[PDB]
DNA sequence: TACCCCCCCTTCGGTGCTTTGCACCGAAGGGGGGG
């Protein structure tokens, strides 16, 4: 054979053997689109004919390149890759449009024959196996081996990737100004060069790729803006997403909401404030993926707007790497927040949205520094440095909630901006108890067979109460006893509790929860003018936490 | 042209696949200029994709340092060498290096770079470098040399050091020396002055021999520990009570002869929490005893160089922060409290950064170990900020905790 | 009826402390997107 480049050496998971299994039954109609290349392949040296000492077999089908009447091969090698070893790939991530830096002249190129440009490794080869079909079962085929690199194996990409920038490197050493965004086969090469010496250049590349035998096909070479990259419409000064289709479907099934949710996910980086919450507690629990469930008020209230979001076009700005990073965020209700990131203002470079909630009991403040940190997180990855904020805040919010919490917390450099609606804390233990404000010792406690329990207090002034509660945990009684004290005292009280569990989940300050005894607690507190809790250890013989202790185990 | 010393990972173990986080722009360009030099020296060289171990990279500057310095994340690589640097070839703990009146730390990671590494082993020193916005796929590395921060390299070299050291350790006989990876750890009793001195002595010593040192300055005897304190009131309420019998409560799991009868006495009615009560001479008398018993040391406390040490830090607020080291729980081997340290009063991840690494390295000079740490902090919060404020050239294990101050227990 | 990468949203099951309840988290299957 003949040999264009380096090669990667490749092994099996130790002690295995290669594929051996049966071939799909294929219809004849792929079969005719199927050995018409495949022909054409052992004439490139690209597939071998190889005879019975060549003991593996693997399935083979085709499915049709999207917006093309070509046909695309596919090899499924789901056994071979399970005894295939471990690579580790170099695709860290995606690159996004609103990182890239102006450029005078772009150019973006396609490789024709991505993965079969690449020569396999030698010893390896044998494990490609696999027969090609006929019209009829008479004929039985011939076996061959890959030569180079297959599509659908698990290490045809990242070893792809890899001798890419090995080819590059030497140009890119050559040309240090040119700015090459190699992701796969699809390269972004953008420069400051005049178009006249820019397309010179480009050329000499397409010739520094053909040196190694690397097609650059003029259909899929675009010279001329807006160039269709990375499903992006990139213009000489803006962005945008190639067009969104949203279903129109009269009557949705659970596959319907899944393809609405993840359109919209994708639209939420430009389009700002989309939002999924109610599309999405339409699928939670749900068992069949055709099932078909109706739209809420609420959900068919969410997709009118999010579609009128849609209706007018939108596009993103580019990066300058001297004028500051500005994010901006705004607090949409019920767990969600968006954010804009942008340099110059109006002018997005782009946008998305925050919605996870974490945790059983949460509140606006821990939710707001969750998404700061998914901002500075996704803002490192793509320009390398962090985002100036202006979050929707006052400065003295903020100052008393991470001096006083018990947990570390911080955010970077930010300013306030007077948009509402505001983060606040909605209540505020005090530090000191009240004076002149009633003290109610409470308590509550479970039957762990009978699911029944008790929930009271006792205070100073004589004041009790003990109530009756059914098919309830320790630990809800322990909060039951709490919402007692909270509905029967005045604006200001004092509460002694012996439950850990309660006062954990009170002094992080929530407002909201999942459990709705809760939001009923949290309910009261706003309401209350000062509130005091405190803890003593149960069973100590201590001040009414005894007596009470006493009156809900009877 | 030397040697190589073959090296095994522990026994039923395959190596670090860990995957590589996100860097900055000028953290990114200070490794890239570092591994290119470190290439053109052939102390690394590229590698590809079939190799399956990765080991995160990042870089840091020392304190005041304004060099970067490199530095990889060998702690899962570590754990999985864990039978070479201490069964095998590990280091003697000088006990005596605590008592030094004051101790440096030098970093002699450069020589490392002199003696090669076994081939075989190369494999699993795989490290990538990211792109900004994935301009580029990873440029992944490994090393042909000894690594700066694997925990093998110093224990390899500890043959080469004791030679270098040799004629020091002779010419000043009781001037103590430990070594844990990169750093070099030296101590004297001498007066600050001839101290500086000998280690520009070690300097050039160590120059001749083939070394640079891009020091720290340590006083172990300074070190005060942290015992539970009871407050001082001319009057006690009865919220006040009721907090000191919880705080009591919760000390007698290391101080068994705390008692709390006589104040818990005191409470036995239904009363408000402001409302005042004179102490009676039983509960002044439980109170006095008890104050007693915390100033003694704990009973059966001793370290144990098989076992794990755990750190335990706590926010106190308004700057201060407390730590306990321990081995088994409540058998506390140190306490301590921390305050005003860089970044008081405006950043928190910037000090609990700072006390991390002054209490790794109380434990390297006390036990000559890196304690694992329980932390005061959000997962997402931690694994953003900590890169921004890390000073050391190593990287202690650490949890994430969750545990709201029902009582204040080391602090008032 | 294939492979590799990134994202959101949901379930589920393992983990440890708040304890045999509740809360958290990470793996995984649904979708969108890139080649
Ligand atoms: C779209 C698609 C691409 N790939 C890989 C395999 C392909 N390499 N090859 N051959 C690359 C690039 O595919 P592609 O760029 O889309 O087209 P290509 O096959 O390279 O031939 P061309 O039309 O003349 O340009 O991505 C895949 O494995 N499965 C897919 O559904
Ligand atoms: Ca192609």
């Amino acid at each position: 054979p003949i040999s264009p480049i380096e090669t990667v050496p490749v092994k099996l998971k130790p002690g295995m053997d290669g594929p051996k299994v049966k071939q799909w039954p294929l219809t004849e109609e792929k079969i005719k689109a199927l050995v018409e290349i495949c022909t054409e392949m052992e004439k490139e040296g690209k597939i071998s004919k190889i005879g019975p000492e060549n003991p593996y077999n693997t399935p083979v089908f085709a499915i049709k390149k999207k917006d093309s009447t070509k046909w695309r091969k596919l090899v499924d090698f789901r056994e071979l890759n399970k005894r295939t070893q471990d690579f580790w790939e170099v695709q860290l991530g995606i690159p996004h449009p609103a990182g890239l830096k102006k450029k005078k002249s772009v150019t973006v190129l396609d490789v024709g024959d991505a993965y079969f440009s690449v020569p396999l490794d030698e010893d390896f080869r044998k494990y490609t196996a696999f027969t090609i079909p006929s019209i009829n079962n008479e004929t039985p085929g011939i076996r061959y081996q890959y030569n180079v690199l297959p599509q659908g194996w698990k290490g045809s990409p990242a070893i792809f990737q890899s001798s890419m920038t090995k080819i590059l490197e030497p140009f890119k050493k050559q040309n240090p100004d040119i700015v090459i965004y190699q992701y796969m086969d699809d390269l972004y090469v953008g420069s400051d060069l005049e178009i006249g010496q820019h397309r010179t250049k480009i050329e000499e590349l397409r010739q520094h790729l053909l040196r190694w035998g690397l097609t650059t096909p003029d259909k899929k070479h675009q010279k001329e803006p807006p160039f269709l990259w990375m499903g992006y419409e990139l213009h000489p000064d803006k962005w945008t997403v190639q067009p969104i289709v949203l279903p129109e479907k009269d009557s949705w099934t659970v596959n319907d909401i899944q393809k609405l949710v993840g359109k919209l996910n994708w639209a939420s980086q430009i389009y700002p404030g989309i939002k999924v919450r109610q599309l999405s507690k339409l699928l939670r629990g749900t068992k069949a993926l055709t099932e078909v469930i109706p739209l809420t008020e609420e959900a068919e209230l969410e997709l009118a707007e999010n579609r009128e979001i849609l209706k007018e076009p939108v596009h993103g700005v580019y990066y300058d790497p001297s004028k500051d990073l500005i994010a901006e965020i705004q607090k949409q209700g019920q767990g969600q927040w968006t954010y804009q990131i942008y340099q110059e203002p109006f002018k997005n470079l782009k946008t998305g949205k925050y919605a996870r909630m974490r945790g059983a009991h949460t509140n606006d403040v821990k939710q707001l520094t969750e998404a700061v940190q998914k901002i500075t997180t996704e803002s490192i990855v793509i320009w390398g440095k962090t985002p100036k904020f202006k979050l929707p805040i006052q400065k003295e919010t903020w100052e008393t909630w991470w001096t006083e919490y018990w947990q570390a917390t911080w955010i970077p450099e930010w300013e306030f901006v007077n948009t509402p609606p505001l983060v606040k804390l909605w209540y505020q233990l005090e530090k000191e108890p009240i004076v002149g404000a009633e003290t109610f010792y409470v308590d509550g406690a479970a039957n762990r067979e009978t699911k029944l329990g008790k929930a009271g207090y006792v205070t100073n002034k004589g004041r009790q109460k003990v109530v009756p509660l059914t098919n309830t945990t320790n630990q809800k009684t322990e909060l039951q006893a709490i919402y007692l004290a909270l509905q029967d005292s005045g604006l200001e009280v004092n509460i002694v509790t012996d439950s850990q569990y309660a006062l954990g989940i009170i002094q992080a300050q929530p407002d909201k929860s999942e459990s709705e005894l809760v939001n009923q607690i949290i309910e009261q507190l706003i309401k209350k003018e000062k509130v005091y809790l405190a803890w003593v250890p149960a069973h100590k013989g201590i001040g009414g936490n005894e007596q009470v202790d006493k009156l809900v185990s009877a | 042209p030397i040697e190589t010393v073959p090296v095994k990972l522990k026994p039923g173990m395959d190596g670090p696949k860990v995957k590589q986080w996100p860097l900055t722009e000028e953290k990114i360009k200070a490794l890239v200029e570092i591994c290119t030099e470190m290439e053109k020296e052939g102390k690394i060289s590229k590698i590809g994709p079939e190799n399956p171990y990765n080991t995160p990279v990042f870089a840091i500057k020392k304190k005041d340092s304004t060099k970067w310095r490199k530095l990889v994340d060998f702690r899962e690589l570590n754990k999985r060498t864990q039978d070479f640097w201490e069964v095998q070839l590990g280091i003697p703990h000088p006990a005596g290096l605590k008592k030094k009146k004051s101790v440096t730390v030098l970093d002699v990671g450069d020589a490392y770079f002199s003696v090669p590494l076994d081939e075989d082993f190369r494999k699993y020193t795989a490290f990538t470098i990211p792109s900004i916005n994935n301009e580029t796929p990873g440029i992944r590395y490994q090393y042909n040399v000894l690594p700066q921060g694997w925990k093998g390299s110093p224990a390899i070299f500890q043959s080469s050091m004791t030679k270098i050291l040799e004629p020091f350790k002779k010419q000043n006989p009781d001037i103590v020396i430990y070594q844990y990876m990169d750093d070099l750890y030296v101590g004297s009793d001498l007066e600050i002055g001839q101290h500086r001195t000998k280690i520009e002595e070690l300097r050039q010593h160590l120059l001749r021999w083939g070394l640079t040192t891009p020091g720290y300055e340590l006083h172990p005897d300074k070190w005060t520990v942290q015992p539970i304190v009871l407050p001082e009131k001319d009057s006690w309420t009865v919220n006040d009570i009721q907090k000191l019998v919880g705080k009591l409560n919760w000390a007698s799991q290391i101080y068994p002869g705390i008692k709390v009868r006589q104040l818990s006495k005191l409470l036995r009615g239904t009363k408000a929490l402001t409302e005042v009560i004179p102490l009676t001479e039983e509960a002044e008398l439980e109170l006095a005893e008890n104050r007693e018993i915390l100033k003694e040391p704990v009973h059966g406390v001793y370290y144990d160089p098989s076992k794990d040490l755990i750190a335990e830090i706590q926010k106190q607020g308004q700057g201060q922060w407390t730590y306990q080291i321990y081995q088994e729980p409540f058998k506390n081997l140190k306490t301590g409290k921390y305050a005003r340290m860089r970044g008081a009063h405006t950043n928190d991840v910037k000090q609990l950064t700072e006390a991390v690494q002054k209490i790794t390295t109380e434990s390297i000079v006390i036990w000559g170990k890196t304690p694992k740490f329980k932390l005061p902090i959000q997962k997402e919060t931690w694994e953003t900020w900590w890169t921004e404020y890390w000073q050391a050239t190593w990287i202690p294990e650490w949890e994430f905790v969750n545990t709201p101050p029902l009582v204040k227990l080391w602090y008032q």
